[PDB]
RNA sequence: GGCCCAUUCGGGUCUUGUAAUUGGAAUGAGUACAAUGUAAAUACCUUAACGAGGAACAAUUGGAGGGCAAGUCUGGUGCCAG
């Protein structure tokens, strides 16, 4: 049972840093900037109503 | 015949097992914390509930009652010792503020991880369950052992142990046999 | 106080000679 | 209660109604007439599968648990041995 | 720091026996001899004391209990040895057999002793034991303090602050490269910078009333206890 | 005033270097200025300790400019051969660092003494 | 970089990534194949 | 300065112990207000006293 | 410009891992109500059922509602006003107490919700990672709470 | 029957004297499945060995008193002790006050006795 | 990645005065006052535009938590070009030329900071930026320097203190337009540890409503970050 | 290519997948030489040698979905549906 919760575990930690950016250390070398690319107009900002 | 024998059970199961978040919680914690089953879980949530009733009964009596001051600061005494509760915070309301991660941090388990013996949780309990883990002079193979301060200082490899200092094991020697051979 | 209290409480719920220590010094001087 | 207060109750296979009915797994072949031992109430089962009906034969001693309506009840054991047991050749049935 | 313990001969200084420590960390530190007997007894830097004893050559017993490595160790004709573990500031004492321990801390702060005064430097570690008697024995520390203990009490029944004195003021031209003086001497922040120096070595002779105190300030100090084992002087 | 600013009293001194070699015993502890200065460039550390007894002190003033400018809290303690004795090193400090590691065993009272320094500075 | 790796356009530098040209070689292959 | 030679095996060994103590007489002149050269003085003779050594 | 509110750092999936004791929790107008059909007093309420100490909490609009009721409900009004409730300002036109309530819970992860209306319980469900408080039966009753 | 733990707890703390505690490996009842031993097991275990010692023999215990004092004695331990140190006191009910009341006859009464007390 | 070699494709981002470098990589991007030098050894693009050589200087989201916000996608950004700023808390100018390259040479960016140790680098960088001007001072005290500040369209904070919502309050009241701009960055474990990062967050919201700022927004800055969020704000003294 | 949300259309996110190959270590159940233990003996404790890649030294139970034939049946508005 515990090598099952363990891949699981692994498993749901992945699936939270595709829902959502999680922090892994911060920036580690010289700055290559955002890998995925930029997005103009998409705006994650949460406002207040 | 004589007399009969009290005993109890360690553990509780929950009101609803079945909230998704319950069941997302269980999960965070046993791979997190490396736990085999729910049982550890139950156990640990019926023994710190168990402390918050009492805190909230202290809470509940008039300060300065003797009844209050003796069981709370000896509650804290307790606390500090096993080392959740730490120094600064010993008073009743902190008390009612623990999580059960805390009691889990406090495993056997989670020092072997933490003070760099084991590259994992899971790495650690192997160790542990092998008796490569010793507290001090003894050699202990439970992961859920609850470590003090003075005990978790005292980590260590045991002596009888190959990574403390004992010969290699049957692979290692089996191997170099068969390569003398 | 109330540890005091207590204190002189256990006093009274607990030609000077002692059984076993007499039983000791034997052993000692067996010894 | 369906049993009159038991969970369970005994009965002897009479006939496999619809062994010759066509379709392969249907529930007409699922039923069985079944006789209660206690008070002589004929009534009907229902069997595993298919395969499972193959085990039960006529006159056999059958163990009978709540569940085509009509039919509420649902055979468990047979001569004192598991369905299911025999299903996955556990277990073999003793005549 | 071999990690071994190598016994030798008087008469000509011949190895007739080696006993390593089995430790990666067990670095001697200490040694003291049981008086008039063979037991030795080993403090080492991995956090625990070794029981050897000589005749034997063997290892005999280790013993846990310390929090941190153990710097000096004392013992008299009694099994009774006392340790001190520095930064832990803890004196302590063993029964061998019983395996039993006594932990002592010192518990002084200066906030309380400047306010019943109305220089107090920390405790910083306990480096120097002596057994003054089997019932008594004093430490030395880091802070200048020589504190004498008792067995029934587990703080220190008398404590003589600063022994050596305070270590010199750092010089003014060393403590900054600026030209003019005034500038240098702030750096020097009074008096806040000084430091009191060591106790390096602390030797009482055997059930005696008087004692002996080491540092690097070029001086051996002389103390004598009272008849009454509460105090000392110099 | 004095560029050996804020300086821990004698309490908080004991703490900090209870810290140091507790520190050390785990792999936590990188000690020297040099070393200090590449842990703030990466801004993997905690708090950088430093001796204001140094002779000079000038030689450890480039590294408060990194912490501040990184928002990492910093302290000076009176004695620099006390804090070489605390890195577990056979010679005197001058300035040590305490690494970011949340997978640390003392992460506690790590940050009970961040909060100290904190409120000092 | 070296000043010879250094071009006018982006382009032809992922040319001179001999690890781009082998990637683009093995797929057109693959995809012409199945075309 | 390793792109002029500015500083410039036991030929590197100077110019390593030379570049940290070119670090450091950096900063004695930035954070001191009026900087002397007392210091620049002994630090140079030390890198001196290990020219011969070497 | 096109919004995607984030999902907040603190919620692991559907579990909320920032909801730790003290809690504070939102009382909405029923709950003040329900609570004393039930002689159920409100701190202990909390105390009891959630074994932790708890921060109540009241908005302008539910302070507003309250007040509105008229003379038939005097004592739920002045219940709202013990020390031990703190209050809750709000920048906003509306009254409505209920869609201020889903708007903060929404907006923030750290709130309990005590409610018992029926359009209002449905609404908070569908929000992950919101522990919701109701008064049923004989005390209170907290369901999407791990800790309990 | 008149003592009651956690008063000896304070008692400790405020008696000044040490307490003679033991070493760290040598609490665990057996390998870690039993719990460290709590305070009481190792006064009632070293009432044993000290009363062992002079009779020059061991003590076996009885098939049938073994079913009262070893489950249940850690029974209490996995129900109660975490670590080593009992928590069972706490969620027990017992008449604290009592056993610390001044209930000898050498008690207060009425006004002079009081004033003896100042006295 | 961005190899000095290379070539870069550089854009306007939806905010004005903020530009984007595409490419292999995409890099928050903007112009600079003063050509040629970086200010904390930041990268620098340059373009040939008729010919005239225009340079731009890179954003690093992790060091600029300003920038973290642009990659988080804020939606309203009252630091824009011909727009005054005062900006606390002035470490250095490893912001605050990012801040000045927004509001060009006609804003100004009132920079504030209470060491005089970092101030050093915060006057030598206002000297490469002739609009930028250093109020070294504490914060907590606006009435000491109301002596250097004409007025502002946006405040932002990046002041780390328990006590940062009474600095911005002072401040917003001194020196804000009515229904000017209020930017905050917040560090819970700076505030309160004790208490999980979120409820912090609700805490410092609930201040910016009791003197009269209308807060707007607030992102948390992850992955660049940890227990951060930047705050935006209208202030609404009506 | 993997994952997440969404009745609807679609939208959101990035180090991933192996049903691929390969290396050296650790040790438990077992196979068991001894002593100890004891009226003797069993058991307990301690302890030599051997003991893992399918680590075949081969734990289960329950549920939800598939898909496949020169295969079979039934009803149809062909190539469909059950």
């Amino acid at each position: 049972s515990r090598v099952k919760k363990r891949k699981k575990y692994q498993k749901a930690q992945k699936k939270l840093k595709s829902v959502r950016a999680v922090y892994s250390g911060g920036q580690s070398g010289v700055y290559e900037g955002e890998k995925t690319g930029i997005k103009k107009g998409l705006t994650r900002s949460v406002k207040f109503k | 015949p004589r007399a009969p024998r009290t005993y109890s059970k360690t553990y509780s199961t929950p009101k609803r097992p079945y909230e998704s978040s319950r069941l997302d919680a269980e999960l965070k914690l046993a791979g997190e914390f490396g736990l085999k089953n729910k049982k550890e879980i139950y156990r640990i949530s019926f023994q710190l509930s168990k402390i918050r009733r009492a805190a909230r009964d202290l809470l509940t009596r008039d300060e300065k009652d003797p009844k209050r001051l003796f069981e709370g600061n000896a509650l804290i005494r307790r606390l500090v010792r096993v080392g959740v509760l730490s120094e600064d915070k010993k008073k009743l309301d902190y008390v009612l503020a623990l999580k059960v991660e805390d009691f889990l941090e406090r495993r056997l388990q989670t020092q072997v991880y933490k003070l760099g013996l084991a590259k994992s949780v899971h790495h650690a309990r192997v160790l542990i369950t092998q008796r490569h883990i010793a507290v001090g002079k003894q050699i202990v193979n439970i992961p859920s052992f609850m470590v003090r301060l003075d005990s978790e200082k005292h980590i260590d490899f045991a002596p009888t142990s190959p990574f403390g200092g004992a010969r290699p094991g049957r692979v290692a020697r089996r191997n170099a046999a068969r390569k003398a051979e | 106080r109330l540890a005091k209290q207590y204190l002189e409480n256990l006093k009274s719920e607990a030609n000077n000679f002692d059984a076993g220590d007499l039983d000791k010094d034997i052993i000692a001087s067996r010894l | 209660s369906p049993f009159g207060g038991s969970s369970h109750a005994k009965g002897i296979v009479l006939e496999k109604l619809g062994i010759e009915s066509k379709q392969p797994n249907s529930a007409i072949r699922k039923c069985v007439r079944v006789q209660l031992i206690k008070n002589g109430k004929k009534v009907t089962a229902f069997v595993p599968n298919d395969g499972c009906l193959n085990f039960v034969d006529e006159n056999d001693e059958v163990l009978l648990a709540g569940f085509i309506p009509g039919v509420r009840f649902k055979v468990v054991k047979v001569s004192g041995v598991s369905l299911l047991a025999l299903w996955k050749e556990k277990k073999e049935k003793p005549r | 720091r071999d990690r071994k313990l190598i016994v030798w001969s008087t008469e000509s200084l011949s190895p007739v026996k080696v006993i390593p420590t089995k430790d990666r960390r067990g670095e001697v530190l200490s040694l003291a001899f049981r008086k008039n007997s063979d037991q030795l007894y080993a403090s080492c830097a991995d956090f625990k004391i070794r029981t050897y004893s000589i005749n034997q050559f063997s290892q005999l017993e280790i013993l846990y209990g310390h929090h941190d490595i153990v710097e000096d160790i004392s013992a008299l004709a009694m099994e009774r040895c006392v340790t001190v573990g520095a930064r832990d500031r803890t004196a302590m004492l063993w029964k061998i057999p019983d395996e039993t321990r006594l932990t002592f801390r010192g518990g002084d702060e200066p906030q309380k002793l400047l306010r019943r005064w109305m220089l107090f430097f920390c405790e910083g570690s306990i480096d120097v034991v002596s057994m003054v008697d089997d019932f008594h024995f004093i430490t030395g520390s880091d802070n200048g303090n020589i504190c004498l203990w008792s067995l029934a009490k587990k703080k220190p029944i008398f404590t003589e602050r600063i022994a050596h004195g305070i270590l010199p003021e750092p010089s003014f031209n060393d403590i900054s490269g600026e030209t003019d003086e005034e500038l240098r001497k702030r750096q020097l922040q009074g008096k806040k910078l000084l430091q009191p120096f060591w106790i390096t070595s602390l030797y009482a002779i055997p059930y005696s009333n008087v004692f002996i105190s080491g540092s690097w300030s070029g001086s051996l100090k002389v103390w004598k206890i009272s008849d009454n084992l509460r105090s000392f002087e110099l | 005033n004095p560029k050996a600013f804020p300086l821990a009293d004698a309490a908080l001194t004991q703490q900090i270097l209870d810290v140091v070699q507790q520190a050390a015993n785990l792999r936590q502890l990188k000690k020297g200025a040099n070393e200090a200065t590449k842990t703030l460039n990466r801004g993997i550390s905690e708090f950088i300790i430093m001796a204001a007894d140094c002779e000079p002190i000038e030689i450890l003033l480039h590294l408060p400019l990194l912490c501040e400018d990184k928002n990492v809290p910093y302290v000076f303690v009176p004695s620099r051969v006390a804090l070489g004795r605390a890195c577990g090193v056979s010679r005197p400090v001058i300035a040590a660092s305490i690494t970011t590691n949340d997978a640390s065993a003392i992460k506690t009272q790590i940050y009970a003494v961040k909060d100290k320094i904190e409120t000092l500075l | 970089m070296n000043r010879k790796e250094r071009k006018s356009t982006i382009l032809e530098t992922l040319m001179g990534d001999e690890a781009s040209n082998k990637y683009f070689k093995r797929k057109y292959n693959e995809i012409q194949e199945k075309s | 300065g390793a792109e002029k030679a500015l500083f410039r095996k036991n030929k590197g060994r100077i110019s390593r112990y030379l570049a940290n103590k070119c670090s450091m007489a950096s900063r004695i002149d930035n954070y001191s207000e009026e900087p002397s050269n007392v210091f620049g003085s002994v630090l140079k003779k030390q890198v001196e006293q290990r020219l011969e050594f070497y | 410009t096109r919004n995607i509110p984030q999902v907040s750092s603190a919620l692991f999936f559907q579990y909320n891992q920032a909801i730790k004791p003290p809690y504070q929790v939102l009382i909405d107008t029923n709950f003040i109500n329900f609570s004393i059909q039930k002689k159920v007093d409100i701190v202990r309420g909390m105390m009891d059922c959630l074994l932790a100490k708890c921060n109540p909490l009241i908005t302008d609009c539910v302070m507003a509602e309250l007040e509105k009721l008229g003379p038939k409900y005097r004592i739920a009004l002045k219940l709202a006003r013990d020390p031990r409730i703190k209050r809750l300002s709000c920048s906003h036109k509306g009254t409505y107490a209920d869609d201020c309530l889903v708007h903060r819970v929404l907006q923030h992860k750290c709130y309990i919700v005590a409610t018992n209306d029926a359009g209002l319980k449905q609404r908070i469900r569908k929000i992950p990672g919101i522990p919701l408080m109701s008064v049923g039966g004989h005390a209170y009753v907290i369901e999407k709470l791990p800790d309990v | 029957k008149s003592r009651m733990q956690a008063m000896e707890e304070y008692i400790r703390e405020s008696s000044d004297q040490p307490d003679w505690s033991a070493s760290i490996g040598a609490d665990i009842v057996n390998h870690g499945r039993g719990g460290i031993k709590s305070l009481r097991d190792t006064e009632k275990e070293r009432r044993v060995t000290s009363f062992e010692e002079d009779n020059f023999t061991r003590l076996n215990i009885t098939n049938k008193a073994e079913k009262r004092k070893q489950k249940q004695r850690e029974r209490n331990a996995r129900m109660n002790v975490i670590g080593g140190e009992d928590f069972g006191i706490f969620s027990s009910k017992r008449k604290l006050e009592d056993s610390t009341s001044r209930r000898g006859a050498k008690k207060t009464r009425s006004a002079w006795d009081r004033a003896q007390r100042r006295l | 990645g961005a190899r000095g070699g290379a070539k870069v494709v550089i854009e306007p981002h939806r905010h004005a005065g903020v530009y984007i470098a595409r490419g292999k990589e995409d890099l928050l991007v903007t112009k600079n006052m003063a050509p040629g030098e970086s200010v904390y050894g930041e990268k620098r693009i340059s373009v040939e535009e008729p010919p005239t050589k225009v340079e731009y200087r890179v954003w690093n989201p992790f060091r600029s938590k300003l920038a973290a916000g642009i990659m988080g996608g804020l939606d309203e950004l009252f630091i824009a070009p011909g727009k005054k700023v005062l900006y606390l808390g002035a470490a250095s100018g490893t912001s605050v030329s990012h801040v000045s390259d927004v509001v060009g040479p006609e804003g100004v960016v009132y920079a504030v900071e209470f060491s005089h140790r970092p101030g050093r680098e915060l006057i030598s960088m206002a000297k490469k930026r002739p609009n930028i001007i250093p109020i070294i001072e504490d914060a907590r005290h606006p009435q000491k320097y109301r002596m250097l500040i004409g007025m502002v369209d946006c405040v932002f904070a990046d002041v780390a203190q328990p006590d940062q919502a009474r600095i911005i309050a002072l401040n917003s009241h001194m020196f804000l337009k009515d229904q000017g701009g209020v930017v905050i960055s917040i560090k819970a474990n700076c505030i309160d540890s004790t208490v999980d990062a979120e409820t912090v967050f609700a805490r410092e919201v609930q201040k910016l409503r009791e003197e009269r700022i209308k807060p707007l927004e607030q992102l948390t800055l992850e992955p660049y970050e940890r227990d951060h969020c930047i705050v935006v704000g209208r202030y609404m003294r009506s």
